[PDB]
């Protein structure tokens, strides 16, 4: 689900600009243990 | 409290 | 305020009358023709002078044992004739040409019967249907396409009524048995384009049948209004007179005094209430009251058969100068009010098969 | 002794300046209106109209009948033939219903705010159950007593009459109105009269998203405490509205998952600097350069996350280095708290955990509580802070698993150990199967629980909620009541069919509805459990328009899916195209005859 959708709304992420509290959301699902760190690197990748 | 009772599809 | 009753007739069929209409939808000069329903006989007629109104062609149900309720004019551009729509107890809406002599549309799809009837003010090929069902069809009668329901999901949880549109025809309003005034913004750019794709189709287009909208939130809505079930309720252009069985008569306007009807949120909730021009004596619901075509004054009966009549100009309901008309004679109930094309001649219509005819005294 | 008579003497000076203003707007109305009526006017003296024509005798319809509108004066009485009207064939009738796929929640109903119409043939009778339903609302009707409120200074003025200037004013405010509220309510927005405005969509606090540049440098928890709170791990989802709070997140988790590849692989690392690098494990003059409260935010953020990998953070934030963050870092922590960072390895490893054993509890499970085999409860997260998953288990006494969900950690035997079933999980010999629940996509390996939850094709078949694996319904009036519900294409006995969704409501408000509902004679509700029901009236399926039979073709199981009591159906017997759809409601009998009496058949011998 993480790349699959940023694969498609990062460009509306990149123009509401809310990249570093996009994060925060992505913060918690290690917190909650749904993704671990390797596909953290992915989505801030996408975002550039 | 009866005035909360309708039952009006004519006329009383 | 200067009236008399100068005539009075009552049909045989002795069953309760209906939707009365008067055809403001005419030109001048020419014959003036009403036409009202009954339970399933639909009546056409024109007054004239002398008091005398001449008897015209009607019609009448013969084999759906169903009850008509409701009915309005109709006219195409197309055939350049006048037409008429009348509904009831099965809420299928028919629309009968006296030149064509019948009712050659069908449209059938409502739940248990319609309570409300208009066309738009603008098309002449547009109507929403708010029945018994808590539904609001909208139907474009020339093309014979169905457009979107109204409500659903954030639909009307009890009956619903009494629905208007706003004269320039970008709001609607409706409230019913619920006491909830939910309310839509027509000029939707979603909807904006869904009747312009509405307007054209071929069945034979595509296989996929033509997809209309669901629209769910209303733009405005509260039953803080009347404790008790709310029945007439119009535009009063920017305002919207509203009235109960309680025998009050009130406008209100959403938000606050300087709120303008367009630019307020849909989630806002804040209510402005004004207005005093009531009545009595007439407890209980499903009338009609009735508003000129100039829109300069405002008229109603009593189901004790007198009527509650007033202006529409600078006299407001700082002391709400009463005007009660009435007449002996009738007194059963006045189901249905209606006028003339103008502030001449009115027609009282009472339950018991019978109409009378107010003039002006001007 | 009460506000009202001085807040009709407020209002009627607030009053007495909106005359004019009364005024103003219904006379402007009028100017709008002037313009709008000859606007249409134009147009209608525009459009020419045809003007009509009366009836002439039509030959071949002559028996027919004839009326005569009667004057009520004096004037002739007037005579027409009636004509009849074209005929139309008749629908069943159906509530403005709304499609749904899933399952939500509302609060039980405190007011009555409707009072439905009936036909008033049985009002007559038992006219007294409507007020017997306000007493199921405890009379608390819609409308009761409200006139408006009070607002601005008059609101003010409840304050003072807090004060002895003036004692029984204050009492009455809160004794009448039904938003009265308390006179102590009274004192706190006499304390809320400093501001007399909400301070914001926000704690009072500043607490702005960071990506908003005057965000305040807001510590990791608080920064944190908002997703939590609107956050609902349980589906995974935000305002999940089928599930509000769930738990803090707090948990034990090992620190040294990572390989540690620990090089200078950013100019100015925490390496490239032996001694820099030195001080990174004991610790476990910066430069000139600053950090926003924004960029320390997620400092506070991150340090939670890995308290170790500096390099990430600089693989995170383009702003500095590793270094100046990794300095940052060690400034950071040089004055805030230490973290858990534990590791730890159970006493439990292997063996001693064979699933026969979680069938021994299955015994005490049984032999005290699941005999009846009928008391089943909503799901909930059997939490232990400290204690074991004891004999007052959460889930013990609900008498469940220790769902995943929970925080019954993964030595609790109570956990469902699995669904191994290595043809599919689809028939008898399956445990899972025999388990009310979906096989889990986790257990159910041996079956393609999870195996390409995309595509549809699968030899298990208790894998139909987790994706939607839904038939093309029909709709139509029934042979045998109103409308109707039919399939598309055959299917074979013991198969899915779709789920039967709903609203979940409590038992009293349906209980209040239904007796409302059967004196319409309605049934949009199953029974969900001992303690909840499913609502279908408003919001439902595609199923929910079908029939029913004594014996169908199809029948419905008892789901739960993923901890959610649901409600499926499934073939009785073989099916090809073109066949109704019923099945059992199981009623009373006295209920099944006045309800679904109809039952389509005739007498053989
Ligand atoms: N087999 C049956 N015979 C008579 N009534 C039935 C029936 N099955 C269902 N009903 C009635 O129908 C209601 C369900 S709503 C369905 C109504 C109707 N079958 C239609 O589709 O239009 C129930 O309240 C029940 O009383």
């Amino acid at each position: 689900a993480c790349m699959l959708f940023v694969e498609n709304y990062g460009q509306k992420i990149i123009k509401k600009n809310l990249c570093r509290n996009f994060m925060l959301h992505l913060v918690s699902m290690h917190d909650f243990n749904l993704i671990s760190i390797m596909s953290i690197d992915k989505a801030v990748t996408k975002l550039r | 409290x009866x005035x909360x009772x309708x039952x009006x599809k004519x006329x009383x | 305020y200067s009236f008399k009753c100068v005539n009075s007739l009552k049909e045989d069929h002795n069953q309760p009358l209906f939707g009365v209409q008067f055809n403001w939808h005419s030109k001048e000069g020419d014959p003036l023709v009403f036409a009202t329903v009954g339970s399933n006989r639909v009546t056409l007629y024109e007054c004239h002078s002398q008091g005398e109104i001449r008897l015209l062609q009607s019609y009448v149900d013969a084999d759906a044992d169903e009850n008509f309720y409701t009915c309005a004019w109709t006219y195409d551009s197309n055939t350049s004739h006048p037409l008429l729509a009348v509904a009831g107890s099965r809420g299928i809406i028919r629309i009968i040409n006296p030149i064509t002599m019948q009712c050659i549309k069908h449209y059938v799809g409502h739940g248990n019967a319609i309570n409300e009837l208009k066309f738009h003010p603008r098309d002449p090929n547009l109507l929403l249907s708010v029945s018994k069902d808590h539904a609001l069809r909208l139907w474009n009668i020339q093309t014979d396409t169905l457009v979107a329901i109204f409500g659903g999901v954030e639909g009307h949880r009890d009956e619903v009524l009494s629905a208007d549109y706003d004269l320039l025809g970008e709001k609607i309003m409706s409230c019913g048995m619920d006491h909830s005034l939910k309310l839509w913004r027509i000029n939707s750019k979603r909807m904006m384009n869904a009747i312009k794709e509405s307007y054209d189709y071929n069945p034979n287009k595509t296989n996929r049948p033509f997809i209309s909208q669901k629209i769910h939130f209303p733009d405005f809505s509260t039953r803080d209004i009347h404790r008790n079930y709310v029945d007439c309720v119009r535009w009063l252009g920017d305002l919207i007179l509203s009235k109960s069985c309680e025998n009050a008569i009130v406008c209100w306007k959403p938000g606050k005094m300087e709120d303008d009807i367009d630019k307020i949120k849909p989630s806002e909730s804040n209510v402005t209430i004004l207005g005093r021009f009531d009545y009595s004596q007439c407890d209980i619901w499903y009338m009609r009251f009735s508003m000129d075509f100039w829109q300069k004054m405002l008229a109603l009966g009593n189901q004790v058969g007198k009527l509650y009549v007033w202006d529409l100009e600078v006299e407001d309901p700082h002391k709400a100068k009463c005007t009660t008309l009435t007449h002996h004679k009738c007194g059963a109930a006045i189901r249905q009010t209606s006028f003339s094309r103008d502030s001449s001649i009115l027609i009282a219509v009472c339950d018991d098969a019978s109409i009378w005819r107010w003039d002006r005294l001007r | 002794k009460r506000v009202k008579s001085e807040y009709m003497r407020l209002r009627q000076l607030k009053r007495f300046r909106r005359a004019d203003e009364v005024k103003s707007m219904f006379s402007s109305n009028r100017q709008k209106i002037l313009e709008r009526t000859e606007i249409l006017n134009q147009e209608w003296k525009q459009r020419r109209i045809q003007p009509v024509h009366i009836l002439t005798s039509v030959s071949s319809l002559r028996g027919t009948r004839e009326c005569s509108v009667t004057s009520d004066l004096d004037f002739p009485t007037q005579v027409i033939p009636l004509k009849t009207l074209n005929a139309v064939a008749s629908v069943p009738i159906m509530y403005s219903w709304s499609p749904l796929q899933q399952n939500f929640m509302v609060e039980d109903e405190t007011v009555l705010h409707n009072i439905p119409y009936m036909g008033d043939e049985v009002l007559d009778q038992d006219g007294t159950f409507i007020e017997e339903l306000i007493k199921n609302y405890d009379g608390k009707v819609h409308g009761d007593r409200e006139c408006g409120f009070i607002n601005d200074e008059i609101f003010v003025e409840l304050v003072n009459a807090l004060g002895q200037y003036s004692d029984k004013i204050f009492e009455a405010i809160s004794s009448m109105f039904p938003d009265k509220g308390t006179a102590e309510e009274l004192k706190e927005k006499y304390k809320e009269l400093t501001e007399q405005q909400l301070p914001g969509a926000l704690p009072p606090e500043c607490t702005p998203n960071i990506d908003g540049p005057n965000a305040k440098s807001v510590q990791r928890e608080q920064s944190l405490h908002s997703f939590h709170t609107l956050f609902c791990r349980r589906c995974f989802k935000y305002d999940c509205f089928l599930h509000f709070h769930a738990t803090p997140n707090t948990y034990k988790r090992k620190n040294t998952e990572t390989a540690l590849d620990n090089k200078p692989c950013g100019p100015q690392c925490y390496q490239h600097l032996e001694g820099a690098k030195e001080f990174a494990a004991a610790l476990t003059p910066p430069e000139n350069v600053e950090w926003s409260g924004a960029e320390a935010s997620m400092f506070r953020v991150l340090i939670g996350t890995y308290y170790d990998n500096f390099c990430a953070i600089a693989r995170l934030i383009g702003t500095k280095t590793c270094r100046q963050v990794y300095e940052f870092r060690v400034k950071e922590s040089s004055i805030i708290a230490p973290a858990p960072a534990e590791d730890v390895d159970t006493p439990p490893r292997k063996k001693k955990r064979k699933h026969r054993l979680w069938a021994a509890h299955c015994r005490k499970i049984q032999l005290k509580k699941d005999g009846s085999s009928n008391h089943v409860y909503n799901y909930q997260p059997c939490d232990h802070p400290r204690q074991p998953c004891d004999s007052s288990c959460p889930c013990v006494i609900a008498q469940n698993f220790c769902e995943k969900f929970c925080q019954c950690s993964s030595e609790c035997q109570n956990r469902f150990p699995g669904c191994r079933c290595k043809a599919q999980c689809n028939t008898k010999q399956c445990p899972c199967y025999l388990a009310v629940r979906e096989c889990d996509p986790d257990l159910c390996l041996t079956c393609g629980a999870a195996d390409h939850w995309d595509s549809k094709n699968v030899s298990c078949k208790n894998c139909s909620i987790q994706r939607g694996s839904k038939k093309h319904l029909l709709l139509a009036p029934s042979d045998v009541a109103g409308w109707g519900i039919f399939i598309k294409d055959p299917v074979q006995k013991n198969e899915f069919i779709s789920e039967y969704c709903g609203e979940i409501i409590s038992q009293d408000e349906a209980d209040r509805r239904g007796k409302v509902y059967d004196k319409y004679m309605c049934s949009f509700l199953f029974n969900l459990n001992n303690d909840f029901v499913v609502d279908a009236t408003r919001k439902g399926n595609k199923i929910r328009f079908a029939n029913h039979s004594v014996n169908p073709n199809c029948y419905a199981k008892v789901m739960m899916v993923n901890g959610d009591h649901r409600i499926g159906i499934f073939a009785k017997r073989a099916i090809q195209t073109g066949e109704e759809l019923f099945f059992d409601y199981r009623y009373s009998q006295a209920d099944a005859l006045k309800y679904v009496g109809i039952e389509r058949e005739m007498e053989i011998p």
